[PDB]
């Protein structure tokens, strides 16, 4: 089942169903989802060799990522050690005297002589008793606990590894890119691949621009900002590239006083 | 060395761990014991025991006895007790002693145990088993002031007859610790065996006839008692205490605020005392709380004494196993009590610590939190290292009509790794 | 949850040699419920320092001391010069503090105290730690930086309304990103230029309405008793189950040791033991629950931190009732207490 | 008897208690008793 | 010797009933506390669900 989902299709991604099945290699699928979060296919046109070693620097960095150190990985082992645990206390309850002469009914037939024998048997008996319940409902509140937590892991696959979330937080931090899980002991293990700027350039951006003419036609940009480098440019939220103004990156607003008023060098957009 | 036999184990993680407190140590005593009027047992030594039915019954309330002169007058048979021993009550106080003491052959003794049908439970004598209570049954001194009876007695029929004319019969059962009001018949033993008793009961009374038997027995060679002794905890503000060498009485004013053994008018235990404005009822000696715990004394001192149970520091370790030293962690107290009532520091949000070094280190991660934003960092002393709060880089608003973004120019791929248990 | 911590020889046997003695056949159940309520807290650890770093804000901009523009968020912004204590402390925060009865543990001079102390105090239960045996631990983070991570949520800058993701950080102030979200839901710049005023003034006025709104009729106010509550009743179980007697004379060893002698002794003590052994195992069973609770709900305290407060929520029903337009978090006793603004309409 | 004046009430034996309410085991009046009235010529 | 107080009182007479009668106060109140605990959680998780 799990290793079935790498290579699963669900749609073109700007489609809006899981009717479809597109075919589109996973190369193509990851570029795609770069475009959807802010980078033009100019960059990624260009740095095309230059995403793939990124990736495959991040997916052979996770090879070393397994240590206590990591959270995620912690986790693994205490819910080994809780199913452990379960054992143990099963274990240690025939250890426990409960008050009686020794915790073994063979020691008691050896001392004692009934009835006092059967009162010191009793004792392990009732004690015993209660200590499986204690046992019981702790196993029913692990088992819900697993059962809710399975809900959630149908829950990441279908939006994390089958699709690109734009929930920030859910299915990792940064930017959803893509998510991989694999089985793991007692549950799934996932990688979510994050999208994760280092450096930065501080540059000057406008909320929109507008022409000297009655009605003042406005636009303002599509997933992007429009961009200094006296002539304005559209550059991506994730990846700074000036580009010029089009109907590709520029959607049609109504008229607000915090706009460019421009006069000169306008973009195609707002000319005729 | 205690976290180690903890986890049974010389391989232990790293972290910080809660270790038991050290044993705390009584540093005095508090001893305010009256000098109390002698227990008169005049009336139990000087005369003749009463009949089973008819016991004498003795109350001690503020009172010393000396019970080696009553142990060794008499010498004991057999004897049964619940609730308490014949030692506690050799060597500690109580609010109230009460002895039921009579006549009884030692033949008869297994009538009087707790379930029997026989005639002494009904008409006789029932114990209460209300109170701490034992048994006995003894030997009286040979030549003593004790005389012996002219013999053994007990009530073997107490019943009512009401019916048509006198057909129906119907026993009267004692409740425990009560007389038959067939006593009145022979107060002072029965003649005779078999001697028959009748009298007409008043309508108040329910009306009827009452008819008693007695039973008689030979007199033995050497008088023999039954005693019936209970005792009361909690229920007088001054106790009853055999003779026992406690010492002489002792000031608390210059032992205030450490924990010493009380003792305290007949009331036992340990703990704190401090000077505290007086609350409840001075007459009543003492105040508890509602989980029936002592929290004030009134002293002849004329103060009133908060008494505050006997405690011990919390204790905490941190071990690093890789660099392999240790710290404690004393928690909620100040160093000044470490440091002048111990029986080199630094204080912390989280309590006193001996064994790390300040530094004033501050870093980002650390493995072993302390608490309050406190870690240790090993380094061959650990430090003590505040937990950082890197400060947010800050863009201030642009001056000019637009606004000013920040937009990546180089960027890596980050794998957040996530685990889902399902079963 | 508070953290709690128990010694187990001195629950069961309070320092009586005689007690340990026999304690010593049940060696290995006390030193299972030492490390149970141990690994139950490393959790809490993980879980709190892990919040924090998904509340963490990379970026965030100047803001004003108080006005900004027109909107007025002096209850949400810690001051200058603070008189009180905490540093990072908001108004409305001293407010929600100010509102609940909460015992101070006295995490570095407790103990101190309680030997000072000679009329019972409010305290009477944290100071019961000392005789019972339990032991209540300090968080992980002080006051102070807990406020700090809350407080720079108020100025975080992530990217524009309309950008993609989280990869760019915009410095829009905090009147203009209020527009665009009022923008995002139905109401064009020709409306918001010309009822600019009349919205500062609406919304001044819900934000002064919740400086009154702590009351025991309140639903969430309701819950920050109960979590207080909670933790106080988990303390009384373990000092109110010392006073149980489990069929024995007394539920004081000391009364045991007085009145009673070999074999019988021995056996009453006995009874106390597999009693407090046992109510053990029932408090750290709950406190497990607990701590996991409490763990997966730390968890959705970072989601809505990340849907309401870093961004306007396009659900229904999260981030509070009505339309999202904006939504702040203050600290409040053992966990958050998120403000969400609506946009409610009237005719 | 009223019992909100603590009307015919035992104080506890040997203990005594500060500001705290208890519960307790005793003989006790019922609340609103009547009584049996008694009448001396003075 | 029986799950009934009135086969305690009908067998036995003091001290011993007490005993057994301590017996059933002491293992049902465990058991009360027991249902309260379970019933803490059903009631917790079906407020969450
Ligand atoms: C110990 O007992 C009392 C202390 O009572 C105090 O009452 C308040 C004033 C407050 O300070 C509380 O914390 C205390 O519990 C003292 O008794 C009185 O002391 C004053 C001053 O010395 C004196 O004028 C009064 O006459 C005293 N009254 C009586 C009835 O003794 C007492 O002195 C204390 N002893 C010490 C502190 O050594
Ligand atoms: C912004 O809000 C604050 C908080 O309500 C206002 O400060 C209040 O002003 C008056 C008198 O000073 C009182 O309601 C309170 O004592 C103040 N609260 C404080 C200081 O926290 C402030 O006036 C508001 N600003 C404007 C411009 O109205
Ligand atoms: C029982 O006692 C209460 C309080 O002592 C009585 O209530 C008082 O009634 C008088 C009227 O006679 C008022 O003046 C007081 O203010 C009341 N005190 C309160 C309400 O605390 C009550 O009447 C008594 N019951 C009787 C007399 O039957
Ligand atoms: C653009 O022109 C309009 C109308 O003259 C004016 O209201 C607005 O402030 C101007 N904005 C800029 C940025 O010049
Ligand atoms: C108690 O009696 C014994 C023997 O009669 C005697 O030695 C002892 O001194 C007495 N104690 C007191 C306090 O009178
Ligand atoms: C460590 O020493 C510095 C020196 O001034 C002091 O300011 C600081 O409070 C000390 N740390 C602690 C925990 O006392
Ligand atoms: C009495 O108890 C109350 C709590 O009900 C408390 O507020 C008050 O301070 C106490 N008074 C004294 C003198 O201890």
């Amino acid at each position: 089942y799990t290793s079935s989902l790498l290579g699963s299709i669900a749609g073109a991604g700007w489609t809006a169903g899981l009717s479809s099945f597109a075919a589109i290699p996973f190369a193509q699928s990851i570029f795609y989802r770069m475009n959807g979060i802010g980078i033009t296919q100019q960059v990624l046109s260009e740095n095309q060799k230059l995403i793939a070693n990124k990736f495959n620097q991040a997916l052979g960095a996770m090879q070393t990522g397994f240590t206590t150190t990591n959270l995620a990985f912690s986790k693994v082992q205490d819910a080994v050690n809780a199913n452990a645990q379960a054992l143990s206390k099963l274990a240690s309850e025939l250890s426990n005297t409960f008050g009686a002469i020794s915790s073994s009914i063979s020691d008691i037939l050896k001392r004692l002589d009934p009835p006092e024998q059967e009162a010191q048997i009793d004792r392990l008996i009732n004690g015993r008793l209660t200590s499986l319940n204690a046992f019981v409902a702790q196993q029913l509140v692990r088992s819900e606990t697993a059962a809710r937590s399975a809900q959630l892991a149908s829950d990441k696959v279908n939006e994390c590894v089958k699709s690109q979330s734009k929930r920030n937080g859910f299915c990792g931090s940064g930017t959803h890119i893509v998510s991989f899980v694999i089985n793991a002991p007692n549950g799934f293990y996932f990688f979510h691949v994050g999208y994760v700027p280092t450096n930065h350039v501080n540059v000057t951006a406008a909320y929109g621009l507008c022409n000297t003419d009655t009605p003042p036609r406005c636009i303002a940009p599509i997933d992007g900002y429009f961009v200094l480098n006296d002539q304005w440019y559209y550059t991506g939220s994730s990846f700074f590239n000036p580009e010029p103004i089009t109907m590709a990156n520029a959607r049609y607003v109504s008229q607000d006083v915090k706009f460019e008023n421009l006069t000169n060098q306008l973009p195609p957009p707002l000319l005729n | 060395s205690q976290l180690y036999c903890s986890y049974e184990s010389f391989d232990v993680g790293s972290g910080v761990y809660s270790v038991s407190s050290f044993e705390v140590h009584s540093r005095g005593q508090f001893i305010e014991q009256p000098n109390s009027v002698e227990c008169d047992f005049t009336k139990l030594l000087s005369g003749t025991p009463p009949q089973v039915y008819n016991f004498n019954r003795l109350v001690f309330t503020n009172c010393n006895y000396n019970l080696t002169k009553l142990l060794s007058l008499f010498m004991v048979n057999e004897f049964s007790c619940d609730g308490i021993s014949p030692d506690a009550i050799a060597r500690g106080c109580y609010s109230s002693l009460t002895v039921d003491y009579f006549a009884y052959p030692l033949s008869m003794k297994s009538y009087m145990q707790p379930g029997s049908a026989g005639v002494i439970s009904q008409y006789n004598y029932k114990q209460s088993f209300a109170n701490p209570t034992c048994r006995i049954f003894a030997t009286a001194p040979a030549n003593l002031t004790i005389t012996k009876p002219s013999s053994y007695s007990f009530i073997s029929k107490c019943s009512r007859l009401t019916g048509d004319n006198s057909h129906i019969e119907t026993p009267i059962v004692i409740n425990p610790g009560e007389y038959s009001i067939c006593k009145n018949f022979a107060p002072n033993g029965f003649s005779q065996d078999g001697d028959y008793f009748t009298r007409q009961l008043s309508q108040l009374e329910g009306g009827g006839i009452l008819v008693g038997v007695g039973s008689v027995t030979p007199m033995t060679d050497t008088l023999q008692m039954g005693f019936i002794i209970s005792v009361q905890y909690g229920t007088d503000t001054n106790s009853v205490c055999p003779m026992m060498d406690l010492g002489n009485s002792t000031t608390i004013t210059d032992k205030l605020g450490v924990c010493v053994e009380y003792n305290l008018y007949g009331v036992s235990g340990r703990g704190v005392f401090i000077n505290c404005t007086a609350v409840g009822v001075k007459q009543q000696r003492f105040v508890y709380d509602g989980f029936d715990n002592l929290i004030g004394y009134y002293s002849d001192d004329g103060n009133y004494y908060c008494v505050r149970p006997c405690v011990s520091v919390p204790l905490s370790v941190v071990y690093d196993k890789t660099t392999n030293s240790h710290a404690t962690i004393f928690g909620s107290v100040a160093c000044e009590h470490i440091t002048t009532m111990l029986h080199g520091p630094l204080q912390t949000a989280v309590g006193c610590v001996i064994g790390l070094v300040n530094s004033s280190m501050v870093v980002d991660n650390c493995q072993l939190p302390l608490g309050q934003s406190l870690c240790a960092v090993p380094s061959s002393q650990l430090q003590l290292a505040t937990i950082n709060y890197t400060q947010p880089q800050l863009l201030s608003p642009l001056n000019s009509s637009g606004f000013v973004v920040q937009v990546p120019t180089n960027f890596s791929f980050g794998i957040t790794q996530e685990y889902i248990q399902t079963t | 949850i508070q953290k709690v911590t128990v010694d187990c020889k001195q629950y069961v046997c309070n320092g009586f040699q005689k007690c340990e003695q026999l304690l010593r056949e049940y060696g290995q159940f006390c030193a299972k419920i030492n490390q149970a309520l141990h690994g139950a807290n490393l959790m809490q650890d993980e879980s709190v320092a892990n919040l924090f770093s998904d509340i963490k804000t990379h970026k965030s901009q100047p803001l004003n001391a108080g006005l900004n523009g027109d909107f007025n968020l002096t209850l949400l912004q810690v001051p200058q010069v603070s008189t009180s204590q905490y540093s990072h402390r908001s108004p409305i925060e001293d407010l929600l503090f100010n509102k609940v009865t909460i015992a101070d543990p006295g995490y570095m001079q407790g103990y101190d105290d309680c030997m000072k102390q000679g009329p019972p105090s409010a305290r009477d239960l944290i100071c019961a730690q000392y005789v019972a045996g339990y032991k209540v631990l300090p968080p992980l983070y002080d006051p102070n930086m807990e406020g700090a991570y809350t407080s720079s949520l108020l100025g975080s800058i992530a990217g524009a309304g309309w950008t993609a993701g989280l990869s760019s950080f915009a410095a829009i102030p905090f009147a203009q990103s209020i527009f665009y979200r009022m923008n995002g839901i139905g109401i064009t710049q020709q409306v918001l230029s010309e009822n600019q005023k009349l919205i500062a003034n609406k919304f001044n006025q819900a934000l002064g309405a919740m400086q009154t709104g702590f009351t025991t009729t309140n639903l969430a106010f309701s819950k920050v008793q109960d979590a207080v509550n909670a933790n106080a009743q988990a303390l009384s179980k373990l000092a109110s189950e010392l006073s149980n007697t489990f069929g024995a004379i007394s539920s004081s060893i000391s009364d045991i040791l007085k009145r009673l002698d070999p074999p019988e002794q021995e056996a009453q003590i006995d009874r106390l033991i597999n009693g407090r052994l046992t109510s053990l195992n029932a408090f750290v069973a709950q406190q497990l629950v607990r701590s996991e609770t409490a763990a997966r709900s730390a968890q959705l305290a970072s989601d809505k931190v990340n849907e309401c407060v870093k961004s306007q929520s396009k659900r229904n029903g999260f981030c509070g009732s009505g339309t999202h337009i904006v939504s702040f978090v203050i600290n409040a006793p053992n966990g958050f207490y998120f403000f969400h603004v609506g946009y409610v309409p009237t005719n | 008897i009223n019992a909100s004046k603590a009307d015919g009430i035992i104080y506890p034996t040997g203990k005594s208690y500060s500001n705290i309410s208890l519960t307790l085991q005793g003989l006790f009046p019922k609340h609103g008793d009547l009584g049996e009235q008694y009448i001396y010529s003075v």
